[PDB]
């Protein structure tokens, strides 16, 4: 009855443990031999153990009576047992043994009856080969240790006390004489407890911690972990810390992380001395080691555990492996990352106003070639160096103020990474998210990170507003920091710029801007100044007009320039220098950044624009980013009046004016497409992927049905250049590093725009034939893309898939019949993939699916008997086809196995001896 | 040296009264 | 026979427990790092299918532009 009350009885362990002491009252025996069926019991075991058995036959042969008396109708034992019931009856076993202990500590375990029973059944349960018996008995002895070692602590104190009293009353006789009997016995218990204690230590733990499970060995260290933990001047030894430290060698992750924890709670502790620098000296490297764990778990707790290290003495473990901590804060997993960020602070800066710790956080970030920015070092100390990070006021001033007496004014480099650094803390504070790879960003903000996020933003803006236009000037030659100090406005309240009448501030930051977009040619510098400028053309905030205004100006400047170089760049008799070319590109660029981000229409730059890039076509010297900056603008002029041109309020004849626009610029990016330079095609392909999609039937689908004059239908030829831009750039051999990983992702983004094309029906989808067939050859580079047209195409037309993805297959079959003879084998590698190809297929079906895939079959009986003998010759196909047999129901089967045997007749499906077994394999399979 | 691994087992001797383990 | 989980050997062999204590490569690993560059950070959100099929190929940066591909799609 005692398993079942333990297992759901829902009566407290103390109840349960005091109706056994009274059965033991009543009968000793009695009350053993249940509690000997208890432990049995829990472990599962059916059977029963006799009297008999209790009082003459061994404990072993009694486990295996057991073993064969089990009743067992699976594997599975109560702690291994899932379920809440028996998540419960772990806990209340546990219990019951503590409880057990707990009520007997001052009597009944010094009888040395019951006691010397319980730790002799356990042990030998715990030699059991049966792991039921085992696992249970081994949990119960760790659980009985752990309540033994409190009696011992007690009996300890307890000793203590009475000797306290003795030296008082030495100091000042029967009462001392009283008190040494009563040491005297008090010694004699804990000599007891420790007989019980030994005993289980070397009976069990000693064997158990070695077990071939996981799930023992995890128990016995977590338990080694509490015992000294709870009794640390008898169990904090290297006697007992040598288990731990051999086991943080474990093959298995649980057991590891178990042993760090258990190290956690004594390194806390504070005690130092007590064998831990012993056991620190020894396993150092260990636990250095364990921070790249292949557990990413066990890796923060061991990072944890080095903090600890570093809080009871920090030279104990020296810079090299500080160092190796060091690395982790750039690790993709942002816990283990935090936790070395923590371990950073704590080791450098946390010792400290934040000027000096600043300098240091950017010469640590210097000397980490490891990441070129702050973002992912910012992440991982942002939750510890909070305030040294928002020290904005100090960053700032050190780019700023240099002269500070002694002070070594900052290397150029430095200040780089230190305006980086700086943009990182101010992103992070104004956006409460983590970068990517860290957070996912969209996660609603707490009322108290609301908070924070506004006073920081109210910070940032009121302290850059005055701090952004120094130090633009400052550095409006350096590129690099000029963009970096130019997304800073983004992350502003403009509504400040007004409210704290800051607005020469914002004149200044507006005159910096436009300075800096005059002197600069570089691309990144444009458009993070379209971006700002952007940013600070918000209608709806006060500052809007003076932006504006500011805005009109550059532009008005800029155009004017620009067309004044084209009317000489565009003449008769004018061979272009170098120097005009850098001239027209230079203002070109500018005007190109600022039409992304600005409505320029009025500025009426598609004549421009559209006679440098019809001279590219005719002249064909036209540089060719000159070529790519007009192509953009072009691009831009279109979709601006686009936006503009959604009401009729607005206008109907610049919508004609439009269409011829987009036709003609159609047109110009197809003979780019054609070019020899593959930036110009890949631009001229990529602006008209875009146009494609935005031009499309869809531009008319929601209540735009004034748009519908305004559609464009991909011509033939121009699906074929598109697929064939894609077939050739997209689609290459298969071959610094980083650089391969670019080239990747914008091939991949490629390959998107003519896969988005074919997904949305703007082309046919006979087309995505040759992407399909290239989905296992390029599963890593281009797979995710593929599945995913694949994907979109199924749901749009399911037979119409199939019948592309037939193609595809037939596509590899007469590929491989033009690269290797018709002698190729079923086996050689080329037949063997397509095959694989055609099953990959195939996984991809009552609902409509099995229509479908009887026109993939008709097609594919087709494609075999289409070439005939010239005294079948695709009819290797079939095996193929055979790939999608199986998903093809039998009932369907009879209609397409019709359609087979009117094209073999019927001698062939006799004739099957030879070459001719594809056709009978793909017969057998019908 | 503690922490130096000699343990070995499966040859250990078997205790002669399983049932009473706590003897001395 | 029985379902029974019956464990031949119940402990782990003391030159198994010295291989494990000499040898911990197959229990450690490289650093996974994350994005070095801002590009690849960039290409981090905006690669992959998730963003690449619902994104232009050529970025425009004023929301406006981009309603029109957007609105385009499905």
């Amino acid at each position: 009855m005692l398993f079942e009350v333990v297992k759901m009885g829902k009566s407290a362990m103390q109840s349960v443990v005091d109706d056994w002491i009274e059965s033991y009252k009543h009968d000793r025996d009695i009350a053993l031999l249940d509690l000997i069926n208890f432990f049995i019991q829990c472990s599962g075991c059916k059977g029963v153990v006799t009297a008999e058995m209790f009082r003459h036959m061994q404990n072993s042969e009694i486990i295996r009576k057991m073993t064969e008396e089990f009743d067992e109708d699976s594997g599975d034992y109560p702690l291994t047992m899932a379920g809440p019931q028996w998540k419960k009856f772990k806990s209340s076993f546990c219990e019951f043994i503590g409880v057990l202990v707990r009520q007997c500590q001052y009597s009944i375990i010094y009888d040395e009856y019951m006691m010397d029973t319980v730790i002799s059944l356990l042990t030998g349960l715990s030699d059991s080969q049966v792991r039921a018996f085992r696992h249970t008995s081994t949990l119960a002895a760790m659980k009985l240790m752990t309540a033994l070692v409190n009696v011992a602590l007690n009996l300890s104190i307890n000793m203590d006390n009475t000797q306290r009293q003795y030296e008082a009353e030495r100091n000042k006789n029967e009462r001392l004489e009283l008190l040494l009997q009563k040491r005297k016995e008090l010694q004699e218990n804990q000599d007891e407890i420790e007989n019980m204690m030994n005993a289980i230590f070397k009976g069990v733990f000693v064997h158990r911690y070695r077990d071939a499970i996981a799930e023992i060995r995890a128990i016995c260290i977590e338990e080694i972990g509490i015992w000294m933990k709870m009794y640390s001047d008898a169990f904090l030894n290297d006697s007992y810390l040598k288990y731990v430290g051999w086991t943080m060698h474990d093959k298995q992750g649980e057991v590891r992380l178990k042993c760090l924890t258990a190290l956690q709670g004594l390194y806390y502790n504070k005690e130092l001395n007590s064998k831990l620098e012993l056991f620190t000296s020894r396993f150092k490297d260990r636990i250095v080691s364990m921070t790249l764990d292949k557990e990413y778990d066990v890796a923060v707790q061991a990072i944890k555990l080095l903090t600890l290290v570093l809080q009871s003495s920090e030279e104990v473990l020296t810079a090299e492996d500080c160092e190796n901590v060091y690395h982790l804060v750039y690790s993709a997993h942002r816990p283990v990352a935090v936790a070395a960020g923590e371990f950073l602070y704590k080791k450098l800066f946390s010792r400290r106003p934040n000027a000096n710790l600043v300098k240091t956080l950017v010469f640590f970030f210097l000397e980490s070639e490891l990441h070129e920015h702050a973002a992912y070092l910012v992440d991982s100390m942002w939750d510890c160096a909070t305030e040294l990070l928002k020290d904005w006021e100090c960053m700032n001033s050190l780019l700023l103020e240099e002269p500070l007496s002694g002070e070594e004014a900052l290397t150029d480099r430095q200040e780089s990474a230190l305006i980086e650094i700086m943009l990182c803390t101010i992103r992070q504070a104004a956006e409460c998210h983590p970068p990517v790879g860290r957070g996912t960003g969209k996660r609603v903000l707490t009322a108290k990170e609301k908070k924070t996020q506004l006073d920081d933003r109210t910070r940032i803006t009121e302290l850059f507003a005055v701090a952004l236009p120094q130090l633009l000037a400052k550095y409006s030659v350096d590129a690099e920091k000029v963009t970096n100090l130019l997304q800073l406005p983004q992350y502003f309240d403009l509504e400040i710029y007004t409210t704290g009448r800051l607005e020469k501030h914002l004149d200044a930051l507006l005159r910096q801007i436009r300075n800096i977009v005059e002197k600069h040619t570089d691309t990144d510098v444009l458009e993070a100044c379209s971006k700002t400028y952007h940013a600070l053309c918000n209608e709806e905030f006060t500052i809007f007009n003076r932006v504006d205004i500011s805005r009109s100006q550059l532009i008005d400047e800029l155009a004017d320039k620009f067309n004044r170089l084209l009317e000489d760049f565009l003449q008769e008799g004018e061979e272009p220098d170098e120097d005009d070319a850098y001239q027209v590109l230079s203002t070109l660029k500018r005007i190109t950044a600022f039409h992304n981000a600005h409505d320029l229409s009025k500025w009426d730059l598609f004549a421009c624009n559209y006679k440098l890039l019809k001279t590219g076509i005719e002249n064909g010297d036209m540089p060719e980013q000159i070529v790519i900056h007009a192509l953009q603008c072009a691009h831009y002029v279109i979709l601006w009046q686009l936006a503009k041109i959604t009401e009729s309020t607005s206008t109907k004849e610049d919508l004609l004016r439009l269409k011829k626009q987009m036709r003609v610029f159609c047109q110009i990016c197809q003979h780019y497409l054609t070019n020899v330079n593959t930036t110009v095609k890949e631009q001229a392909f990529t602006i008209l992927c875009d146009i494609l999609m935005i031009f499309s039937h869809q531009i008319m689908s929601g209540g735009r049905d004034m748009l519908e004059p305004l559609v464009y239908t991909p011509d033939s030829s121009l699906q074929s250049e598109l697929l064939s831009f894609i077939l050739d750039h997209v689609f290459i051999e298969q071959d610094d590093e980083a650089s391969k990983i670019e080239a990747l992702h914008k091939r991949r983004n490629l390959l998107a725009a003519f896969c988005k094309l074919i997904v949305y029906t703007v082309v046919e989808m006979n087309t995505a034939a040759d992407i399909f067939k290239q989905y296992m050859k390029y599963y890593n580079d281009y797979g995710d893309i593929i599945k995913e047209t694949m994907s979109k195409t199924r749901q749009i037309d399911k037979i119409q898939c199939a019948k592309t993805l037939i193609l595809s297959l037939q596509q590899l079959f007469n590929e491989m019949i033009q690269e290797n003879g018709y002698n190729f084998d079923r086996s050689s590698s080329t037949f063997s993939g397509i095959k694989e190809l055609a099953r990959r297929f195939a996984l991809t079906d009552q609902l409509k699916t099995r229509e479908a895939i009887a026109m993939l079959h008709k097609d594919g009986i087709e494609f075999a008997f289409k070439e005939p003998n010239p005294q079948p010759l695709n009819l290797a196909f079939l095996d193929i086809l055979s790939e999608f047999s199986s998903k093809l129901l039998r009932q369907d089967k009879r209609t397409v196995y019709v359609y087979l045997e009117k094209f073999m007749t019927f001698q062939m499906s006799l004739r099957r001896e030879d070459v001719w077994l594809p056709l009978m394999s793909y017969r057998n399979s019908l | 040296d503690e922490y130096e691994f000699d343990e070995d087992d499966e040859q250990d001797r078997v205790p002669p009264v399983d049932d009473k383990h706590l003897l001395k | 026979k029985r379902k029974l989980i019956v464990d031949s050997v119940k402990e782990l062999d003391s030159k198994t427990i010295r291989a494990q204590l000499s040898d911990y490569s197959d229990i450690v690993t490289t650093l996974d790092l994350a994005p070095p560059t801002k590009k690849l950070m960039m290409w981090k959100e905006t690669g992959g299918v998730e963003k690449l099929f619902f994104l232009p190929a050529q970025p425009l940066w004023n929301n406006r532009l981009l309603k029109l591909f957007t609105r385009c799609l499905t």
